[PDB]
C-alpha cells in the first residue's frame, strides 16, 4: 500500500517537521557543508531515458549544480536505459532509482534488505506502507495526484457536467494509477463528467499517437482527453491534428521545454507545469544533510503551477525561470 | 510465542488471498473475457467460469462481476444469495475505484452486515492497450468454512473465530470443546491477530485458541 | 476430495449401523413419530427439478406422502429451476431459506457454485442441511458434516452400465460421451464409466462433449460429434435429458445402428426404453430416496442419530425387458411417486 | 513459523498456472495441427517467467494416449510405459494424485494431476493436460522451502526414507543425524488426505 503524501506528513508530525525544513533550504542560498569527507562520494543514478520529456536530464543537471555550489566531493555515475545488477557492484554510497513498475518494487526490496546503499525514489513522493520499518533514504517528485487533482480541478471549470472525455495512461502501474485514476475518480465524482474510453500506452511519442487513433476511430465522440504524461501527450497531438479534431482539448504532465513549445502553439490546452529544478535542489540538500550526521525526511514533494495556451509569454517566460533557475544554467 | 503464532496466522491469511488474487490476475486476461466485451455472448462466459471454478474450488471467489466504464454489465448471481442486491453491487463497484487492491468492505444487507475483500482488475485488448473494462471479486468472510478450516489446520492451533470489532463473524468450533464462542469473546491461550488488508489495519481480528 | 461410499462406511463402521437402520425404516412400513412438536418444522426444497427427468418432481412427492405417513407437521416451501439456469431464483431461494430460518434446507452439491453456498451454512445454528443426489462425503468437512447425503450412487450405478456395455461390444469398440455439465455428476458418472471400460475391455473413446445439461444441449453435441466421428458403435450418455435429446439427433441422422444408454430409469426413460429409442438405463429404486429423508427428518426429531449418508439401489433394464419386467420395477420404484 | 502453508501454496501456484495455460488457444490449437515448436516456446515463455513454480516435466493426451511430452519425463527415469500408465492412472482431473513408482534408476515420488482441454464454444474435450513435480532430489523445492520458513535446513521423507533435501554438506550433521539439533515434523496432506510425505526442519 502507499500513504498518500500529505497522509503520511499529517500521520507524521517528524516527518512534516523534516520536510518543511528542507523545502526552506531548497528554497534559501546554499549553505555550503559543515563536515567534509575523508573521500569523494560515490553516486550511481539509473533513469529512463530517451523521452521527450526532458524531466530526469533536467534534474540530474539541477542536482550536479546544487551539490557543486554546496561544496561537496562526488563521482556521479549515470545511466539511462532504452541492467540494475551492473548498478549493484559499483558499492555506491546512494543509488538514485526510481519506482513504478512490479519490477522496480522487486528491486528496491533488494537493495533495502541486502545492501547498505542510501536509496533514494525519483518520481515518487507516496511512502510504501509495509516498509514503515525501513523506508528508503529519500523519496522525491512532484505529486502526481496533486498535479492530477489540479488538472481534474481546471477541467471541471472549462466542461459542464457529463461532459465525455477519454484517458491515455501511462504504461500499466504506479504512474497510471496516482495520475489517471486519481483524474478519473475525481472528475466523476465532483463534476460527473462520463469517461469513454481508457487505454494503456507504451508511455512513449509513438504509442501515444497509436492509442488516441485507435481511441478516436472507436470513440470519436469526447470532448478532451487526459494525457498521463508528456510523450503521451505529444503523440496524441499529432493524431490530433491527422483527423481535425483540434475541438478536442488535451492537456500536458508536467511542463517541460517540449510542452512549453506546444502549450505556446496551442497544441496543448493546458498542462500541470512543475517547478522542475526544486527536486534536483532537495536531493542535494539531503545528501548534504545526511553528511552532517543530521536528520533527513523520508518524502519531498515539489510545487506546481497550472499553464494555460491562455496565458501571456511573460507569465511563461517567468515561469521558465524559477522552474530552471539551475538546469537552463 | 505470542507474536509466532500471530505471524503465522497473518502469512496464512495473506496466502490464501495472495492466491485468489494471483488466480483473478491469470483468468482475467482470458480471451473469453476480453470477447465477452464484443460478443455479449452469456452462455460462452458462464461455461469458462463454470470449468475454472470446476478446476479451482479453493480459490474461488464467493461472487464475481465485469463492468465498463459507465457500469456493471454482467454478475454471476451469485451475490443475492449474501444479501448482496443490484444496489449493493453498484455501491461496491464504485467502492473500488482503484486496480490491483484488496478492498476491506463492511456493508448492510437485508439478513445483516456483510464482511468483504473485493478487488478489480482492467480487462485489457492486448493489440490497442484499450480498457476494456472491470473484472470483479469479491470473498465474504461472514461463515467463511474454508478460510476458517485453513487458519486452523495450517497453524495448528485448536481453533479459531473471526471478528469484527468484536462481533463473531466465523468460526472453526467442532461444538465438543471445553468452551463456546462467546467463552472466546470473554478477555485457555487465546491470542489476538488484526487483520491488515492493503497494508492498513482493519476492524477484523482472529481470534487463535491453543 | 471426496470419500467413496462404500469407504465412507468401511471407515466409520457406527455410520455402516446408522445407513444400515435407514434402509431398514425406508423398506419397512411407515412407524409415525413418537415425539410430538410444539410446531410445524420449517422444510426448504431447492431442487434443479424442470427437466424432463422426473427424479426431482418424485422425490418430494414420496418425502411428502411419507412425511405425511409419519404424521410429522411441516411446512414446505418448493422451488425448482432448470440445470445451469434460474440462477437468480436459486440464490435467492437459498437466502431466503436460511433468512426464514427453516429447519432443513434440502439442496444438492454438482458444482463449486452449490458447494461454495453449502460451506456458508455449514456452522448455521438454525438450518440443518440435506444434499441430494450426492453420496459421497467431503473430506474437508469431516467433523462440521452435513445432517444428510442422500442419493443413488453414482459411481455404482455407471460400474453396472460399464459391466453392461462391457459384455455387449468386443474389446476395442468405438464410442463417444455425453457428459453433463461439468462438475461432480459428470465427473462421477462419466469418468467412471470411461476408466472401467477403458481397462477392463480396451474400448475406444472417440470423443466427448459437456453440455448444457439440457435434451436440446444433447442433441447440438450428438450431432457435432458424430459430424466429427461417425464410426462409433455405442454413446455413453451421462444423464436422461442429454439422452434423450441423443435420441432425436440418431433418428435425424438414422443412426440407432448406435446403441445409446439412459441414466436413472424414470417415466420418459422408460417409455424410450419399451418404444425401442433406448437400449438400455440404469433403474433408480426412486422414491427410497424421498422416504429416507421423512424418515431422516424423524429420527432428528425423535432426538436419534442419523446417518451422515445414504444410498438407494439400482436394477438394469434393456429394451428387451417384458412389459411384466419394467411393470414390476416401476411398481418398487414408484411405490409412493405413482400413489 | 510453518512451511505446510509454503509448501502448499507452492502446489496451489503451480496448480493456478496449470489450469490457466490449459484454457490457452495455443493449447487447443496445437491438438489441430501439432507445431511443436510453437508449443515449445509457449512453455519456455512461462518459464523462465516464473522458474520457481514449474513442473519438472508436462504432457498432453487425446482420447487415444500421449500426443506430446516436453522431453523431460525420461531423465527421471519415467519411460514411455511408465508415462502412459501415469495417464491413466491420474483417472479424475483437477486433482492432485501422489504417485509413487519403480523406475530402472530408483524409486521416484510424484505429484501429478490432469485438467481437460475444451472447445470453449462446442464444450468439446480434445484431452488432458497434465504437470508432474518429481519430489526425488528436487533442491530448488528444498532451497525455496529454506529460505521462505527461515530454517536453517529441509528434508523431505517418504515414509522414513530420505528422497531430497537442503544440506550444503558442510554443516557440522548429515541426513542421517536428521532422522536420528532442534528437527520438527510436518506430514504432507494431498487432496485432503494424509501421505506417507513427511518435511523434517532443522534450526
Ligand atoms: C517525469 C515524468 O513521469 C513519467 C515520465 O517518466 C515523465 O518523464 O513524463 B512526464 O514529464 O509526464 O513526467
Ligand atoms: C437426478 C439426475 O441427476 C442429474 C440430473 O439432475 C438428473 O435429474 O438427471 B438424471 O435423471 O440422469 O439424474
Amino acid at each position: 500500500g502507499y500513504w498518500g503524501y500529505q497522509e503520511f506528513l499529517d500521520e507524521f508530525p517528524e516527518q512534516r517537521n523534516l520536510t518543511n525544513a528542507l523545502s526552506e533550504a531548497v528554497r534559501a542560498q546554499p549553505v555550503p557543508l559543515s563536515k567534509p569527507t575523508q573521500r569523494p562520494i560515490k553516486i550511481s543514478v539509473v533513469y529512463p531515458g530517451q523521452q521527450v520529456s526532458d524531466y530526469w536530464v533536467r534534474n540530474i543537471a539541477s542536482f550536479e549544480k546544487r551539490l557543486y555550489k554546496l561544496n561537496i566531493n562526488y563521482q556521479l555515475n549515470q545511466v539511462f536505459t532504452r541492467s540494475l545488477m551492473e548498478a549493484l557492484k559499483s558499492k555506491s554510497d546512494y543509488l538514485i532509482f526510481t519506482l513504478d513498475t512490479t519490477r522496480h518494487r522487486k528491486f528496491v526490496e533488494h537493495v533495502l534488505d541486502s545492501t547498505n546503499t542510501k536509496l533514494i525514489l525519483q518520481n515518487i513522493t507516496t511512502p510504501v506502507r509495509e516498509w514503515d520499518k525501513h523506508q528508503p533514504f529519500l523519496y522525491v517528485g512532484f505529486d502526481h495526484a496533486e498535479g492530477s487533482r489540479e488538472l481534474a480541478t481546471e477541467f471541471g471549470k472549462f466542461f459542464p457536467k457529463h461532459t465525455y472525455y477519454s484517458v491515455l495512461y501511462f504504461s500499466e502501474g504506479y504512474i497510471s494509477d496516482v495520475r489517471g485514476d486519481t483524474f478519473i475518480h475525481q472528475v466523476n465524482r465532483d463534476n460527473n463528467f462520463e469517461l469513454q474510453s481508457a487505454y494503456y500506452t507504451k508511455a512513449t511519442k509513438q504509442s501515444g499517437y497509436d492509442a488516441a487513433k485507435a481511441s478516436l476511430a472507436k470513440h470519436p465522440d469526447v470532448d478532451f482527453i487526459y494525457a498521463c504524461s508528456t510523450d503521451v501527450a505529444l503523440g496524441a497531438v499529432d493524431a490530433l491534428a491527422e483527423l481535425g479534431r483540434e475541438d478536442i482539448m488535451i492537456n500536458g504532465w508536467g511542463g517541460g521545454s517540449a510542452e512549453l513549445d506546444a502549450i505556446q502553439k496551442g497544441d496543448l490546452d493546458i498542462t500541470v507545469m512543475r517547478m522542475n529544478d526544486d527536486t534536483g535542489i532537495a536531493m542535494a540538500e539531503a545528501i548534504k544533510w545526511d553528511l552532517e550526521d543530521k536528520p533527513v525526511p523520508t518524502v519531498y514533494s515539489g510545487d506546481f503551477e497550472i499553464v494555460t495556451k491562455a496565458d501571456s509569454p511573460e507569465r511563461i517566460e517567468a515561469l521558465k525561470k524559477r522552474a530552471f533557475r539551475y538546469s537552463d544554467n | 510465542s505470542k507474536q509466532q503464532t500471530s505471524a503465522l496466522i497473518h502469512n496464512i491469511f495473506d496466502s490464501h488471498f495472495a492466491a485468489i488474487q494471483i488466480h483473478h490476475d491469470s483468468n482475467s486476461k482470458s480471451e473469453v473475457i476480453r470477447d465477452f466485451y464484443t460478443d455479449r455472448d452469456t452462455d460462452v462466459l458462464n461455461f469458462f467460469f463454470l470449468s475454472i471454478d470446476q478446476s479451482d474450488p479453493s480459490h474461488t471467489p464467493e461472487f464475481r462481476f465485469l463492468t465498463d466504464h459507465k457500469g456493471i454489465i454482467w454478475d454471476d448471481g451469485n451475490a443475492h444469495f449474501y444479501g448482496v442486491n443490484d444496489l449493493i453491487l453498484d455501491s461496491l463497484a464504485n467502492r473500488v475505484s482503484f486496480s490491483n487492491n484488496w478492498y476491506y468492505i463492511n456493508v448492510m444487507t437485508s439478513i445483516g452486515s456483510r464482511h468483504m475483500l473485493v478487488r478489480r482488475v482492467p480487462i485489457l485488448d492486448p493489440s490497442t492497450g484499450e480498457v476494456l473494462g472491470f473484472s470483479f471479486n469479491a470473498v465474504v468472510l461472514d461463515n467463511n468454512f474454508a478460510l476458517m478450516e485453513k487458519l486452523k489446520s495450517e497453524s495448528n492451533v485448536d481453533n479459531v473465530v473471526l471478528v469484527a470489532n468484536s462481533v463473531p463473524l466465523a468460526n472453526s468450533l467442532i461444538g465438543d470443546e471445553p468452551y463456546n464462542v462467546a467463552d472466546v469473546l470473554q478477555r485457555l491461550l487465546v491470542i489476538e491477530t488484526p487483520i491488515v488488508v492493503n497494508a492498513v489495519t482493519t476492524e477484523l481480528c482472529l481470534l487463535t485458541v491453543q
